[PDB]
């Protein structure tokens, strides 16, 4: 029965965003958690009317009798963010009927992003090459495949922490021998600056 | 004048007769209006009283679960407590709980309680602070370190000052013809002769509500208690209360005795002649 | 200790029965089964105050069963199963009612319900070796990855450097690719990518293993296809570093 | 309307 | 502890000859709960007898009524029949018209 204010959010790491909560019902307490990828939902803040406003580590959120709504303010986001959060409304019992839930997902901020398509080698058990997509910015999305015998997958996030560097990436191939680079993310949108080596 | 809410519940352990019985009611002043029996074939909390009934089926719901979570807790606690009283496996035992808040004539909030017992004697009782704990002995004080590292009282005084009162002001008004009223005492005054130099006066009281009513017997405006019968103020059945109190007095001199009666309905206290 | 659930993967036929177990946190009298399809927030279906059961309104007690005897550990059982109750099952724990305190969740146990069992397949790992072109451009070299026509999706992906499970510089794709999109009983494809320094692959002295952990079906399923069942198992793909 | 928190065992 | 049994039997109004009434058992302070309440017509026990749900005092002691649909008149005899873990036998009351 709880409404949830934000389905979906993609947010740029540094940025802040609310999620809203509402209820037709007059309130008793308000859970929130948070659920990354296929695990547990992790516990984050439970509010009543003794109070009010709480936090659970640099996130905040706020409880309004009159109003019948809680809301869940992030701010700075730290990449570390994703993914849903979800509300919990409280019976007089405290037995939860969860809201919908805020799928969040946070893009980082590439410093020095150099577009490039590289081509990885194998020629072992699996068919074919397959095509890398990387170091582009945050800015660009990765469209899907418009064939259907090649296969492209959404960009995502890597780190290496040793060096205090992250980087997008997106990964394409093909069973086909007429598939090569360039010609693979033609469906995408790809950056002026961006090498095709040979 | 001032009101109350009370919830009553008991919890008996009957073994071979397989798990405890639990039986709920519901309070307001003098007048039950719900109840949960764990024997019922039903499993729900059922109304009692006719202002009630309107309550929607999210509240009837609700109500359902709360007793029913406090059924099952009553069942573990009472194998729990034989423990800590260290008690024989033969016999069956009692918990008993009793909770709820008193308000003005205004609706102002006065007092939220939480008392328990076991075997008729008293157990753990929350003080009128509603932040600490009373225990009566030392199995009590197992109870009270559990429940301050379960913040129970915390929570407790949240239930008592607002939710108990909100809800008896929602009743007081629903219920406004049977609740907020006061209907008087109905008066009559009996002669029966024990001896024929002593004689038995009765002082009656029918049909009042609520029960608190004062019948005393005095003898040329003095209150006497020597010879004075009163018998417990009984329920008629149909909502209203009944109570007599008697003296035994010598054969010609009834003239000496007057009956004063004390009740909130009443514009002024009574007092009745032979 | 954590509130533990058991299994963590589990696949069921059509009109077959299955039990999830729960243990709740040491001593907490409050149990909860949740049921979550897909992403979307979770729907109770009982709880529980010690052996007994608070509210079961929501339970499609048609086919859905749970028990709490001793008030410690729960058991929830659908029989038969149908192919609406793939999701993962939930289960919390609260110290009692309530209102102060919050729910502690268990991993949950996913749940996966088919038309025949003949349509589960384990994945095909495969790496791809960096490209040169990158370790000259950049500084790094990037590992490439593939765990090919599996069904359903119970895998979970690990990159391995000399025996060590790595996280830094890693990245595997959130959600896996329909190989035949028009069906949904359709194998996936999934892919994770290892970047190191050019300096790293270029050591031999350094081994790279990716490896997927299916969780397919088990000893006692009755099996009489063509292929060999595919039972829970961890299909791998390994590459040694190269100067050249 | 009847407590619903605290409910927990003694 | 086990506390006895404190017995009233009376009438909701009061009692007129032909006229429909309720008799009362008014069974109170009394611990366990465990109580067996009879109502009897000339020494034998009146069938659809309907009583109140099970509450306590104060004092933790506990309190009961029963009650039946009766028209009494002046030769018919009524009694309320109580035992208790705190009786040997059971305890009969008769009851009087002017209590």
């Amino acid at each position: 029965q709880p409404v949830q204010s934000p389905q979906a959010v993609i947010l740029r790491e540094g940025e802040d965003a609310v999620i809203n909560c509402s209820s037709s019902k007059a309130l008793y307490s308000v859970h929130w958690y948070r659920q990354k990828h296929g695990e547990a939902p992790i516990f984050l803040m439970i509010l009543l009317k003794g109070g009010e406003q709480k936090g659970h580590d640099k996130i905040s959120a706020s409880f309004n009798e009159k109003k019948q709504q809680s809301s869940l303010y992030l701010t700075a986001s730290q990449l570390s963010y994703s993914g849903t959060y979800f509300c919990g409304l409280g019976d007089a019992g405290n037995m939860l009927t969860f809201g919908g839930g805020t799928r969040l997902m946070v893009k980082p901020h590439i410093q020095n992003p150099d577009p490039a398509v590289y081509q990885l080698r194998d020629s072992k058990s699996s068919d074919k090459s397959v095509c890398l997509f990387t170091d582009f910015d945050s800015q660009t999305n990765v469209s899907q495949s418009k064939d259907s015998d090649v296969y492209i997958t959404d960009k995502c996030v890597l780190d290496m922490r040793s060096m205090d560097f992250k980087s997008n990436s997106a990964v394409a191939w093909s069973n086909k021998s007429d598939f090569a680079c360039a010609n693979a993310f033609n469906n995408s949108i790809i950056p002026e600056d961006t090498f095709f080596p040979s | 004048g001032s009101h109350s809410m009370r919830y009553f519940y008991t919890s008996v352990s009957r073994p071979g007769r397989g798990e405890p019985r639990f039986i709920a009611v519901g309070y307001v002043d003098d007048t039950q209006f719900v109840r949960f029996d764990s024997d019922a074939a039903s499993q729900r909390m059922e109304p009692r009283a006719p202002w009630i009934e309107q309550e929607g089926p999210e509240y009837w719901d609700q109500e359902t679960r709360n007793v029913k979570a406090q059924s099952q807790t009553d069942r573990v606690d009472l194998g729990t407590l034989r423990g800590y009283y260290n008690q024989s496996e033969d016999g069956s035992h009692t918990i008993q709980i009793m909770y709820g808040c008193d308000v003005g004539p205004d609706g102002r909030f006065l007092r939220g309680y939480r008392q328990d017992a076991y075997d008729g004697k008293d157990y753990i009782a929350l003080n009128e602070d509603l932040r600490s704990w009373t225990a009566a002995d030392m199995a009590a004080q197992i109870t009270k370190r559990k429940w301050e590292a379960a913040h129970a009282a915390e929570q407790q005084r949240a239930y008592l000052e607002g939710r108990c009162v909100e809800w008896l002001r929602r009743y007081l008004e629903n219920g406004k013809e049977t609740l907020q009223r006061t209907d008087p005492p109905k008066t009559h005054m009996t002669h029966h002769p024990i001896s024929d130099h002593e004689a038995t006066l009765r002082c009656w009281a029918l049909g009042f509500y609520p029960a608190e009513i004062t019948l005393t017997w005095q003898r040329d405006g003095e209150d006497q208690t020597q010879d004075t019968e009163l018998v417990e103020t009984r329920p008629a059945g149909d909502g209203t209360f009944q109570k007599w109190a008697a003296v035994v007095v010598p054969s010609g001199e009834e003239q000496r005795y007057t009956c004063h009666v004390q009740h909130e309905g009443l514009p002024k206290p009574l007092t009745l002649r032979w | 200790a954590g509130v533990a659930q058991s299994p963590r993967y589990k696949i069921i036929e059509k009109r077959q029965s299955v039990a999830f177990w729960c243990n709740p946190i040491s001593g907490h009298a409050t149990l909860y089964w949740y049921q979550q399809i897909l992403g979307q927030g979770p729907k109770l279906l009982i709880q529980f105050q010690n052996n007994g059961v608070v509210d079961d309104s929501q339970l499609p007690k048609d086919r859905f069963s749970a028990e709490r005897l001793k008030g410690v550990d729960s058991t929830l059982k659908i029989q038969p199963a149908k192919l609406e109750d793939s999701a993962v099952y939930l289960c919390a724990s609260s110290l009692g009612q309530g209102l102060l305190y919050g729910y502690t969740f268990g991993s949950g146990t996913r749940l996966t319900v088919l038309e025949d069992l003949n349509k589960v397949f384990p994945p095909e790992v495969a790496v791809f070796e960096p490209s040169e072109a990158e370790i000259s451009h950049t500084q790094k070299a990037t590992l490439v990855c593939l765990a090919t026509g599996f069904y359903p999706d119970h895998v979970e992906l690990s990159w391995w450097v000399n025996g060590k499970e790595v996280h830094s510089g890693v990245c595997t794709d959130p959600q896996p690719l329909k190989e035949q999109p028009a069906l949904n009983d359709s194998r996936y494809a999934l892919s994770s990518r290892l970047r190191v320094s050019a300096t790293f692959w270029q050591n031999p002295r350094n081994h790279f293993r990716c490896q997927v952990q299916f969780y397919g079906l088990s000893e006692n399923d009755e099996w009489t296809q063509d292929r060999a069942k595919p039972v829970t198992q961890i299909v791998s793909a390994e590459a040694w570093g190269r100067a050249d | 309307g009847t407590s619903g928190s605290p409910i927990i065992n003694r | 502890i086990q506390r006895t049994p404190k017995i009233q039997v009376y009438s909701r109004h009061p009692a007129e000859n032909g006229k429909s009434n309720f008799l009362n058992c008014y069974v109170s302070g009394f611990h366990p709960s465990d109580i067996e309440v009879d109502l009897l017509k000339n020494g034998e026990r009146i069938e659809k007898v309907e009583h109140s749900d099970l509450s306590f005092s104060k004092d933790w002691s506990f309190y009961l009524l029963y009650y039946t649909e009766f028209t009494p008149t002046e030769k018919d005899e009524y009694a309320c029949r109580v035992n208790h873990v705190t009786l040997s036998q059971p305890k009969i009351v008769k009851w009087d018209r002017d209590m």
